[PDB]
């Protein structure tokens, strides 16, 4: 999940962009 | 944007920031 990469390791907005529903 | 190890709170909060309106994986207000 988002967070593994965001919180186990540093995600990016386009990570985090990839979740928004 | 930033280079962090974001954890739930400040995930969440980071998606609802990229997110916003568009809701995201985790749980909304309701």
């Amino acid at each position: 999940g988002i967070v593994e990469q965001c919180c186990t390791s540093i995600c990016s907005l386009y990570q985090l962009e990839n979740y928004c529903n | 944007f930033v280079n962090q190890h974001l954890c739930g709170s400040d995930l969440v909060e980071a998606l609802y920031l990229v997110c916003g309106e568009r809701g995201f994986f985790y749980t909304k207000p309701t």
